[PDB]
């Protein structure tokens, strides 16, 4: 996990972008980490577990996956 | 190339690369499930050289909002944070007002304010008071609230939109204001009460006194009335007075059921060419003309008795299909009705209009009494040489309620409990007309012409205190005795443009409060509309502020001498207003009277001679959303209120959603308008002046997706039984 | 729950030429420089893991 | 004065060149409202009224001049065919002339419309030098 994650700063230590530079991504990775590992078994390595720091990506990969008174 | 835009001083900035999720990181610095790099992304902006950063926080913020729901109603706030973030750039650029006196007194020559303030108060005690309004409450807002704010809540310039204040010194700054006239040994420690009371939305305040306060046009009211007797001069001075008076943010209550029929004229003449219909049209005119202040655009609502023999064939002038002669349809128009007219059609009764002027001692009589009315309204239908017009009451009661089903804009007032549950002494002055909102009442006398005192109009203020946004009730005492004093310098201090309007508001005094947010409150509570268990709920507390207001009012006046014309009052006489109500059997919400001070009453027989009026129920339709609360005691359409106007489509959200998600009731879930019959008729144990009150069904619940005849008919007559007050929108539902 | 079903799943078969791909040449051009660069890295890295 | 006088055998020569244009507000607040096409309305509605002493209906006749910063966009106003947003067709309109307009048009000018309040000395001048 920190080895992909000091690999996310080469292709991103020359200019910023639309979306996600450095921040986004990082938790990103952390969030799939987290959600990831915790479907074999093993202690959570990282706290938090919040929302999906980018939710619309969720929208394209593989929705169809396998009287009187 | 050249990736460079305007920014805000006017140079060639970078190419807005970074330092563009800085912003948006400072909004969502403490938000939850917010989705930062959508709103980044979905904001799908041209990115052309030549942009400016201004353009680019408006384009961004009208995307931000654009993307709500009830699945994300969190960054609502970020779209806050966000608008108030562009509002004190356009404001002075940086994040840093001055200290209240660099802006004060560098802005009071502007001519925006009025040139007294700083002439009232001391330079010393100003610094002093300064450190007392960080802005760090500013950031408690939603985007509903400072969308309108920026619409037009404050003062700016209506052609360049260039604003010059901040939604921060807004409060301090009337409060300041509204307390010059004072000795100077307790107003520093006085207004702080005041500021805290409208800083932390514990009491509302509408547009006419915020979208008019430290103005040089010194105009206050929210309603006036008028009444036209049958007379040209009174016809022209009439007119002068709608045309001269709706140019400050004013609200008509018009009533010209006294002008003629089509019977003659004695002299050699026509009798009225045409009657109402051509007349009609320069009221319509009139009323169509600038801006109430340059906010908005003015509506009256015009009145006229059913007996008059120009019968309801002209009340298809609001209809939309038919000829060009009679449909003028731009104002509200208003019927009115007593207590016997029901009662021959239930018997079957034709009712025969007749013309006002042709005969004597019956449009008074109307409203007077009823053996002599009786006995006339039968002498002439027993009279053969006077010409009138006959109709069964099944025809024209069907022919009304199908118009106001179909424009969905006729309002009717109930006369008899009209002057039976006012405050006011209805043997020498009852009342005649109701404004535009239907809310008030208050007597009116004719005028020949302008200049002349003999005429008298009166008008009202309004104000609100919020139902939820509490703790306990046992403070509200202490926060009425705030704003009724500062109601008082309200009076005394605005102008008056009618030489004749001068007179009886000066007298009289009235004054009228009432609330914003009901659906919280009552959620708070744990009841719902449907079963009816907020039948009698709401008289634990809501029942004590009508009573306690006046211990409030007492208190503050006591000393401050009395009302010129209060003896023209009921409650002058020695009577609270705790048991004179005319229920149904005044046991169908049943409970124990809770507080029946009677040492207020001795005490205001004593020396207690305050208002006239007391309170009242205005929905705060513009009003509300600076809070965010609930749009008047109607419960809100749904969850999310989407909401539409000439600035664009907002998305309002209810208070306290996260932890109430399913607590409140939508109106489409429910069909029974009993319960918010029994509702208002429980509000109105303790109802001072009126309520503005609305019905609203579903053709999804119906036979054949149509309307009905008489199952919404028994609902009018129910209304009529218990708990009777104006009526307003059909509100049906496409 | 195995090949049995996953493998007889594989029925999303595709012929990569039979799709049309043609717009990139026309979308590639007109980009900043650290953008392509950060796109052919992404691309080689794919390929090579 | 039209709603009281017009009651008995009058003629009615209103004049009102002289309202607002359509620029601004100094004290805050809008221009005119649209300028004089909602105010023409009043004096239409006050114009048909009762009888002029019970023989015949009265008819005013309102009169503008040329230079108006709202041109003659508001003279379409007795025009049949059109939306209702401005067809008042129950006066008899007029508009002023000079001996240098149509002079200005038979050199070719392009005359230029402009507001009578923002500017100072210029509608007595129209008729005085
Ligand atoms: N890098 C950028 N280039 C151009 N516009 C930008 C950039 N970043 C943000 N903007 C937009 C949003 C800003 O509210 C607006 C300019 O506001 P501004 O405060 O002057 O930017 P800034 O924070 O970079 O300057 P400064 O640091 O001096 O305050 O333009
Ligand atoms: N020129 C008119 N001819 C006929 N009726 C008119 C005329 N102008 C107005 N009316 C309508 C509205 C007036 O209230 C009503 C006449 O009453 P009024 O204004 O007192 O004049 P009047 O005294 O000459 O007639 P009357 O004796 O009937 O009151 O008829
Ligand atoms: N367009 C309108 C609407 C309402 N009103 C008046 O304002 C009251 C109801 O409107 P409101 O209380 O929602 O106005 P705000 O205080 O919310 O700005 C009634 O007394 C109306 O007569 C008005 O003057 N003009
Ligand atoms: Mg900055
Ligand atoms: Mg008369």
């Amino acid at each position: 996990a920190e080895q992909e994650k000091e690999w996310a700063a080469y292709l991103f230590k020359d200019g910023s972008m639309i979306g996600l530079n450095k921040e986004i991504l990082s938790q990103y990775v952390e969030y799939i980490t987290n959600l990831r590992m915790q479907a074999v078994g093993l202690p959570a390595g990282f706290e938090g577990a919040n929302q999906n720091p980018i939710p619309w990506i969720n929208a394209w990969l593989s929705s169809d996956n396998v009287d009187f008174e | 190339t050249d990736l460079k835009v305007t920014k805000r001083d006017g140079r060639l900035e970078a190419i807005d690369l970074d330092k563009i999720h800085r912003v948006v990181t400072w909004a969502a610095e403490g938000l939850e499930n917010v989705s930062v790099s959508q709103v980044e992304l979905k904001s799908h902006i041209q990115f052309y050289n030549g942009i400016r950063t201004d353009d680019i926080h408006e384009t961004i913020i009208k995307a931000a909002a654009d993307l709500i729901s009830e699945d994300t109603p969190d960054y609502q706030y970020l779209a806050a944070r966000l608008a108030i973030f562009h509002l004190r750039k356009i404001a002075y650029g940086e994040y840093e007002p001055p200290h209240l006196y660099n802006h004060v007194k560098k802005l009071t020559d502007a001519g925006k304010y009025d040139r007294h303030i700083l002439e009232d108060y001391s330079r010393e005690e100003f610094d002093e008071l300064n450190a007392y309004i960080d802005h760090e409450r500013d950031m408690s807002f939603s985007y509903a609230a400072v969308k309108q704010l920026e619409g037009k809540y404050l003062v700016q310039n209506r052609v360049t939109r260039q604003i010059y204040e901040t939604p921060q010194f807004l409060y301090v700054l009337v409060a300041m204001c509204l307390f010059s006239k004072y000795p100077k040994e307790a107003r520093l420690d006085y207004v702080k009460r005041f500021y805290d009371a409208v800083s932390t939305f514990k009491v509302s305040l509408p547009t006419p006194i915020m979208s008019g306060v430290r103005t040089p046009t010194r105009q206050f009211s929210s309603c006036v009335l008028i009444e036209c007797d049958d007379s040209l001069d009174s016809i022209n001075a009439t007119t002068s007075a709608i045309v001269k008076y709706v140019s400050q943010r004013a609200g008509i209550g018009i009533n010209a059921g006294r002008i003629r029929g089509l019977d003659s004229e004695i002299r050699g003449g026509e009798a009225r060419h045409t009657g109402c219909i051509p007349f009609f049209k320069m009221f319509q005119a009139a009323v169509k003309s600038c801006s109430q202040g340059g906010v908005r655009g003015g509506a009256a609502t015009l009145f006229y008795p059913l007996w008059h023999i120009e019968a309801e064939s002209l009340l298809v002038l609001k209809n939309n299909r038919g000829v060009e002669d009679n449909r003028i349809r731009q104002l509200d128009y208003g019927v009115q009705i007593n207590r016997l007219l029901y009662t021959r059609l239930i018997k079957g009764g034709n009712i025969t209009l007749f013309s006002p002027n042709e005969v004597s001692g019956l449009y008074e009589a109307f409203f007077a009494d009823q053996d002599e009315f009786e006995r006339l309204y039968t002498k002439y239908e027993q009279d053969p040489n006077i010409r009138k017009r006959i109709i069964p009451a099944a025809d024209l009661f069907s022919t009304l309620m199908q118009e106001r089903a179909g424009t969905g804009r006729i309002y009717i007032q109930n006369v008899d409990h009209c002057n039976t549950h006012s405050p006011f002494d209805p043997r020498v002055a009852p009342v005649h007309q109701s404004n535009l909102c239907m809310e008030i009442a208050l007597p009116t006398k004719p005028l020949d012409n302008i200049n002349d005192p003999d005429g008298e109009i009166a008008l009202c203020t309004l104000s609100a205190f919020n139902l939820g946004a509490l703790n306990s009730l046992d403070e509200l005492e202490g926060l009425a005795d705030l704003t009724v004093r500062a109601l008082d310098a309200l009076l005394d201090y605005q102008g008056y443009p009618v030489e004749a309007a001068r007179t009886s508001t000066m007298d009289r005094r009235s004054l009228g409060i009432g609330v914003i947010n009901y659906a919280y409150y009552l959620a708070k509570n744990g009841v719902r509309y449907s079963d009816g268990s907020a039948l009698g709920l709401t008289h634990r507390t809501f029942e004590a502020i009508q009573y306690y207001l006046l211990k409030a009012s007492a208190n503050l006046a006591k000393e401050y001498g009395a009302c010129t014309l209060f003896n023209q009052t009921v409650y002058s006489q020695g009577k609270l207003p705790i048991d004179t109500y005319k229920k149904d059997l005044d046991a169908v919400c049943g409970e124990p009277l809770h507080y029946d001070w009677e040492s207020l009453r001795a005490d205001i027989v004593k020396y207690g001679l305050r208002n006239s009026t007391l309170t009242a129920l205005m929905p705060s339709e513009t009003s509300s959303q600076i809070a965010n609360a609930t749009n008047g005691i109607e419960p809100p359409r749904g969850l999310v209120t989407v909401k539409a106007s000439k600035d664009g489509i907002l998305k309002q959200v209810v208070p306290e959603f996260e932890t109430l998600k399913n607590a409140y009731e939508t109106l489409w879930q429910l069909p029974g308008n009993e319960g918010y019959l029994k509702l208002v008729g429980v509000m109105q144990k303790f109802v001072d002046q009126a309520i503005s009150a609305n019905t609203a069904y579903d053709p999804g619940k119906f036979e054949g997706n149509k309307v009905s005849m008489k199952q919404m008919l028994k609902d009018l007559l129910t209304a009529y039984k218990y708990g009777v007050k104006t009526l307003y929108y059909h509100n049906t539902r496409d | 729950v195995f090949e049995k079903l996953i493998e007889k799943q594989l029925s999303f078969f595709w012929r990569p030429e039979e799709i049309d791909v043609s717009r990139d040449r026309i979308d590639y051009a007109n980009l900043p420089e650290h953008e392509k660069h950060i796109f052919i890295s992404n691309l080689k890295y794919q390929t090579l893991l």
